[PDB]
């Protein structure tokens, strides 16, 4: 089966460049039928850029005229952008897609890649702070975590023992550019006396290990 | 840019029956050879997107029989024989016509199900918490359904604006209902200014907006 | 061989070599042209027509020879006849008096992700302008336009393998030097046709021709000529043997203007320098 | 599924390329004939031959060929071998080598309305009797006669091609960016004139076809510059041993004798390239 | 698929010099296995081998690589001869007319190292294998009865190597070198021995006396045979620089 | 268009074209031979041999290729490959080194009634014994 690699991941500042590939397998690609597609936290589908047999040469919207350059190189059966000048708010998943025989005048993508996040952030990496948020016929109750950067974090209850009732937010981002979500879990108001409740919350870039005790 | 839009925002839908997206542009999307540059996207939750139609009427190689496509020079239709549990996801349209090429803004779908009240939890801010300088005042939604619903932040009949975030969780499969929190940011300075904090819930099964606070 | 032998059946059970060999009429076929240079046989300067050796090499993928090696034993790259499937008509349009289109019809090494490679030979016989002016010293642009005859742009695109000639398996020439080589792509679209563009690829070579053996074989006669011209006014007249120096010395060119003939090509484009030089010595003599 | 073999099947599933594209048998098929000269590689006085390049424009109606690009999703062209659809056959007639037909035969291209427009490539070796008179300083009017092998004039008929303008092309066609002189030769005129005979009652059935007259002037540079004027001054050379002395010393009899040997090797020289 | 090849040489046509071409008339000795092609005599009444047409089978597309007329095959596809182990020998007649760069510095006492390169022009190293044919011997083979002996060049070494590849497209060559000796003796007799005896009387030109009046005719008569002698050889010597 | 498909079709369902076309082995197949020159290309006095432009017009009947007209919409007369008919095999007797036989087959102009007229062009290379007195 056709398959579409792209690159790793990367973080970039303002100002500086990012250059995402996408490699094919399977199948047989030319210099045509590249088109590339962002998807920003929260929001649509937009299309930016890509190659058609009608014109001969890459076409992009008027956002990124001037800023992205996109080519393919069908020797190697891979495509390459390049968006030059980034801002905070081209912090998105970039996809690639491609189709093995061009469409003259059109796209369609019938392969995509699996999509890289690109993120955009002038902050430097730094840990959660996970405060208690205490039960003001059931009570609910979870941690706060909030001011951490970068992704991704993995909040677990009881050491990864309890997880019915785990609701693990998605992170969203502040205008300081630092994320936050927090993990709650819906138990009975009878249960507070007799079962103890604990938050892991774990740090993959920086090794954090914390656990914030929680009481009413 | 022709600008294209799509109707219903949000589709519930049951598997076993069928069911049908429409989406409309500004311009005439016909060619001059006789065909209706139109393609349907499916973006799966978590996963790249899909194309399901190109050019208005045509299934894509490997697509199932299922979903099929017609329109006008202005008004297009996608229809889905019968649904099922794998079609959940966000159904995006996109005029391959005239450069720059746009996608609509969405069309979200989800599985139907009873319509179960929102379980409404408050959390106010600990009095540690303000020792760092910050508060925030979390107000919950447990298991709601549908999606749709409002949350704004009154402080004595006093509206808040820019002040306010939002997070939803994504549909679970096994309990097929929504949570929601929302968080509100103040300084230190503008917590000690009013006393009583309280958050809407709206939802229009409900008789009446349900309002809960708690004693500051 | 068995597996190959099932997939060959399977794959040519309906194929038609007819219709381009897309998944939807409104694709493209891209075609990437490479022209690899064997040999310069020849240059004609009298017909204005250049021979070569050439391997005209094509890539382009047919969407209907496509299988999963899984399925054939691992069979992922096989040979089959080129005359069994759809070919693109590249044509030769400066064709002189050679072939037109391709005649040898070699295999072509088929994918299993049906991408498509095949290089068969050819004879070019192309014509160019050939400018005498400096010869034997002359410099000759000779390109060599290579084009679909019968497809158009909006339904088989050509584009070149590299931006030069594949010059690595070139003989070494004995009477020519390639100082450059380019390819480069060309699109013209008409009023009429605007939808249609007309594509075609133009290779060309600028060659520098050897000059010692016109040297050594017709200057430096004329050169004796011309320096036993001025000897018969050192030839005293009581000698008696003054017109029979100057006559024979006229009767010695005259019999090497045979020469001349034989060696050098005979044409009307321009006066050639060696032409010059053999008209200088007859009105000095 | 390709559109294109879907209209390929429905329009030769049945479909004869040995009938004529005629509802009747008395009906005529009209070619349009236009004739593309893209080199004149030489005329060869020794075997009387003219070598030139071209591609014919053929164009024709078939009715058995006609579709709709409506019913086959917008498709205004359809490429097919030629060796499947009815031709007419034009050939060279005064073909000097043996070679009638076209060089390459390219594909077909079928146009909705059933038009089909047939574009081959050719080299033509044909008959050009040279007039020898005033060579080198001469003109030529080599003739490309142009007819079906097999169908007569009430079979088949030609008619010249319109450009866009809607003038009649009753010439030669070259592109000027295209076109490199020939070294020799220069094209000063092209008429092209269609010719029928035989189409009396005693004749019987009548006949036709395309003459296209090529007017070509020689450039004599070569001739001029390597034989004429050394021959000249050679033959003006005797005139010299009229101012030579009557004596032993004199050589007279030298300059005019061998004045007229070095003419007899101008004669081995010129026997070479004249016609026969 | 191991493939073997051999070369008989039936004739030396001939070696153009103007067109860098040598003309060979030659037998090919193809030799490999195809397993499809097996049977059992003894199910068979017996039949040890069968003679079968070229193109019924599966042939490795084996050219010469170097042709200068653009003649890649064979002059006659003949049949094959397959064994009852698949064993298939195939000796199809060949006229090749090879591209040859003349060493033209000591012309017409010369020799040539005209080769013959012989390859798949399609199947990779992976999917056939050359090898020289014996049955070592490495050379081309000269029956010595029925070889028709060229009249102006003597063959003095024919060998023949396998090419392997250099360090996928890659594919092996065998290659035939042909060395051969021109033999002179027309040259000597008619380009060679004019000259010295025209230098001879170049030399006698001084010692005729100046009152013969007679000098300037002699030399310039001998200057006028040596521009005849240029013309003959226009016809022969090659064209290059 | 139709008529003549399908006469082409009822024609050439049963018929052979290495026998001779009579209705009865033992008659005779009359063919009217006829040489039209074109032009005489060159004579080579050398080698003796006379190259010439001919048209070989050759005309007979076939028994087995006859039709009703109007069975088949007044068609009275059809073009046929000549490849797919018996032919006779006309040979240059006296071919110097030339092609002996005809090679251009080109289509014959079949008559309802069953008379075959093939008209091939052909460059006769013939031996004509030179008298140079
Ligand atoms: C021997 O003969 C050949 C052909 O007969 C000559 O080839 C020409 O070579 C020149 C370069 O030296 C070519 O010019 C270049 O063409 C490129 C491609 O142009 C095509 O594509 C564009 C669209 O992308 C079309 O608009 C155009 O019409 C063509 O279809 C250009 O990209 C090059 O651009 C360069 O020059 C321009 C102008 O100066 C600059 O603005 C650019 O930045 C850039 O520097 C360039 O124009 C030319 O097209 C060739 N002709 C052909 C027919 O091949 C050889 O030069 C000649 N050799 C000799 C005599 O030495
Ligand atoms: C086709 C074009 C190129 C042809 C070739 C080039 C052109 C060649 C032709 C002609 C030109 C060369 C002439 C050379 C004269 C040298 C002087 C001379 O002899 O004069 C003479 C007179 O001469 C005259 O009376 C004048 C002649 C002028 C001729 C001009 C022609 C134009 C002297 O006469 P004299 O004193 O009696 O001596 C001679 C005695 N004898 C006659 C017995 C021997
Ligand atoms: C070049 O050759 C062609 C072909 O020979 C010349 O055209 C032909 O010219 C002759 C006249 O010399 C035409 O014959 C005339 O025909 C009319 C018919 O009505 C008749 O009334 C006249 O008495 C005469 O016989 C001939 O038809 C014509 N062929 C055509 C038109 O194709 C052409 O003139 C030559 N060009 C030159 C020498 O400039
Ligand atoms: C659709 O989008 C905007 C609407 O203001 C405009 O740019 C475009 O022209 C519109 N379409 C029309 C009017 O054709
Ligand atoms: C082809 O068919 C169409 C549709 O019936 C018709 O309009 C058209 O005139 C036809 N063309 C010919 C050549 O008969």
């Amino acid at each position: 089966q056709v398959q579409l690699v792209q690159s790793g991941a990367e973080m970039k500042k303002p100002g500086s460049s990012v250059k995402v590939s996408c490699k094919a397998s399977g199948g047989s690609f030319g210099s045509y039928g590249i088109d590339w597609v962002r998807q920003a936290p929260g929001q649509g589908l937009e299309w930016m850029g890509g190659i058609m047999p009608k014109f001969d040469a890459p076409k992009y919207a008027e956002k990124f005229q001037g800023r992205l350059t996109i080519t393919a190189d069908r020797a190697t059966n891979t495509a390459y952008m390049e968006l030059s000048s980034l801002r905070f708010e081209d912090t998105a998943i970039y996809y690639c897609a491609r189709d093995e025989q061009p469409f003259y005048d059109s796209w369609r993508g019938l392969y995509w890649g699996q999509g890289t996040l690109v993120t955009v952030s002038s902050a430097s990496t730094k840990g959660p702070s996970v405060f208690p948020l205490a039960p003001s016929g059931t009570a609910a109750l979870g941690c706060l975590v909030k001011d951490y950067f970068p992704e991704p974090v993995t909040v677990s209850w009881n050491s990864g023992a309890l997880t019915s009732g785990v609701h693990t937010f998605p992170a969203v981002l502040q205008s300081s550019g630092l994320y936050s979500l927090s993990s709650v879990v819906t138990v009975p108001s009878s249960s507070l006396g007799t079962q103890t409740y604990i938050c892991n919350v774990n740090h993959k870039p920086s090794n954090t290990k914390v656990d914030k005790k929680v009481e009413p | 840019d022709i600008v294209m839009t799509q109707s219903p925002l949000s589709l519930p839908v049951t598997p076993g029956e069928p069911a049908s997206i429409s989406c409309r542009s500004n311009q005439s999307l016909l060619h001059t050879k006789g065909y209706k540059y139109l393609n349907w996207y499916l973006q799966r939750p978590g996963q790249s997107p899909q194309v399901l139609i190109y050019f208005a009427s045509n299934r894509a190689p490997g697509v199932p029989d299922r979903f099929s496509g017609s329109g006008s020079g202005t008004d297009f239709t996608l229809k889905i024989s019968r649904v099922e549990a794998e079609d959940v996801g966000v159904y995006y349209c996109m005029q391959g016509l005239q450069i720059p090429f746009t996608f609509g803004p969405g069309t979200k779908v989800d599985i139907k199900r009873t319509v179960a009240a929102p379980s409404v939890f408050i959390f106010p801010p600990s009095d540690e918490q303000l020792k760092s300088g910050t508060a925030s005042v979390v107000c919950l939604l447990n298991n709601f359904y549908p999606r749709e619903a409002k949350v704004q932040w009154k402080v004595d009949n006093a509206l808040q604006s820019g002040n306010s975030q939002e997070s939803v969780t994504e549909q679970d499969s096994k309990d097929s209902t929504y949570s929601l929190s929302s968080t509100l940011t103040l300084s230190k300075a503008d917590y000690e200014k009013h006393k009583v904090y309280a958050c809407e819930v709206t939802h229009q099964g409900l008789s009446s907006p349900v309002t809960k606070s708690f004693n500051r | 061989s068995e597996h190959e032998t099932r997939l060959v059946a399977k794959l040519f059970k309906d194929y038609s070599s007819v219709v381009r060999p897309v998944e939807d009429h409104r694709q493209v076929v891209e075609v990437t042209v490479g022209l690899q240079l064997i040999q310069l046989i020849n240059v004609d300067e009298v017909n204005q027509i250049v021979t070569t050796n050439v391997r005209l090499k094509q890539q382009w993928v047919d969407y209907n020879l496509k299988w999963n090696p899984d399925d054939y034993g691992g069979v992922k790259k096989i040979h089959i006849p080129s005359e069994k499937i759809w070919r693109p008509d590249l044509v030769l349009y400066n064709n002189a008096d050679g072939d037109f289109a391709i005649v040898k019809f070699t295999k072509v090494l088929l994918q299993y992700t049906g991408h498509i490679t095949w290089t068969p030979p050819a004879i070019f016989k192309s014509y160019c302008e050939i400018i005498v002016t400096h010869f034997p010293f002359d410099e000759q642009n000779c390109s060599m336009k290579l084009g679909t005859w019968t497809y158009d742009g909006s339904v088989v695109a050509i584009n070149p393998e590299s931006d030069q000639p594949d010059l690595s398996n070139f003989m070494e020439s004995g009477e020519w030097v390639i100082k450059e080589s380019r390819g480069w792509k060309h699109s013209v679209t008409y009023s009429c046709c605007p939808d249609t563009p007309y594509l075609d690829i133009t290779y060309h070579f600028v060659m520098q021709r050897l000059p010692l053996y016109f040297i050594v074989n017709v200057i430096i006669p004329c050169l004796l000529f011309s320096f036993l011209t001025g000897l018969v006014f050192y030839l005293p007249t009581d000698s008696g043997e003054k017109m029979t120096l100057s006559i024979s010395v006229l009767l010695s060119l005259t019999v090497f203007l045979l020469v001349i003939v034989e060696l050098i090509p005979s044409t009307s484009s321009a006066v050639p320098l060696i032409g010059k030089y053999m008209l200088f010595t007859m009105v000095f003599v | 599924k390709n559109e294109e073999l879907r209209l390929y099947h429905h329009l030769f599933n049945n479909y004869d390329p040995g009938s004529r594209p005629v509802r009747e048998p008395e009906d005529t098929v009209t070619i349009s004939l236009k004739v593309t000269l893209t080199n004149l590689i030489s005329l060869n006085e020794k075997e009387e031959t003219l070598t030139t390049s071209v591609w014919i424009g053929i164009d024709w109606q078939d009715y058995r060929l006609n579709y709709s690009k409506d019913d086959f999703g917008g498709i205004e062209t359809l490429r097919v071998p030629s060796e499947l659809v009815w031709l007419p056959e034009i050939v060279l007639e005064n073909n000097i080598d043996g070679q009638f037909g076209v060089a390459y035969d390219a594909n077909v291209l079928v146009y909705e309305g059933g038009s089909v427009t047939w574009l081959p490539p050719a080299i033509y070796r044909s008959v050009c009797a040279v007039e020898v008179t005033y060579f080198p300083f001469d003109w030529q009017n080599c003739s490309l006669i142009f007819r079906s092998q097999t169908y007569n004039a009430e079979e088949v008929e030609f008619t010249f091609a319109v450009d866009n303008d809607g003038k009649t092309i009753n010439k030669i066609d070259i592109d000027t960016e295209a076109y490199t002189e020939n070294g020799e030769w220069a094209i000063d005129f092209c008429p092209g004139v269609i010719r029928r005979h035989h189409g009396g009652a005693t004749d019987g059935p009548g006949e036709t076809d395309v003459i296209y007259s090529l007017i070509i002037r020689r450039k004599p540079l070569f001739y001029v510059i390597n034989i004429i004027v050394p021959c000249v001054l050679i033959s003006g050379l005797v005139l010299l041993a009229y101012f030579l002395p009557a004596q032993a010393g004199g050589q007279k009899c030298t300059v005019s004798i061998n004045v007229l040997l070095a003419q007899t090797v101008f004669l081995f020289l010129i026997a070479q390239k004249i016609p026969e | 698929v191991r493939v073997s090849v051999g070369l008989i040489l039936a004739q030396l046509i001939s070696l153009n010099e103007k067109d860098e071409e040598m003309s060979t008339k030659v037998y090919l000795d193809l030799e490999w296995t195809d397993y499809r092609l097996s049977w059992d005599p003894a199910e068979h009444d017996g039949i040890d081998s069968l003679r079968i047409t070229a193109e019924s089978v599966w042939l490795p597309d084996v050219v010469l690589l170097n042709n200068n007329d653009g003649n890649f095959d064979v002059a006659l596809d003949i049949s094959v001869v397959v064994s009852s182990d698949g064993s298939v020998r195939w000796q199809p007649p060949g006229i090749y007319r090879s591209s040859c760069s003349i060493q033209v510095t000591y012309f017409p006492f010369d020799w040539q190292n005209c080769t013959m390169v012989f390859s798949s022009y399609s199947y990779d190293s992976s999917e056939v294998s050359l090898q020289t044919g014996l049955g070592g011997h490495q050379e081309i083979h000269i029956h010595e009865g029925t070889f028709i002996e060229n009249g102006q060049w003597e063959i003095i070494h024919k060998p023949s190597r396998l090419i392997q590849p250099p360090g996928e497209g890659q594919r092996q060559e065998v290659i035939f070198y042909l060395i051969i000796r021109r033999k002179p003796l027309f040259y000597l007799v008619n380009v060679i021995a004019p000259c010295i005896l025209i230098t001879l009387l170049a030399i006698f030109v001084f010692y005729l006396p100046p009152d013969a009046g007679e000098k300037m005719g002699l030399s310039i008569f001998a200057l006028l045979t040596l521009t005849v002698f240029l013309l003959l050889l226009a016809d022969k010597v090659p064209e290059t620089s």
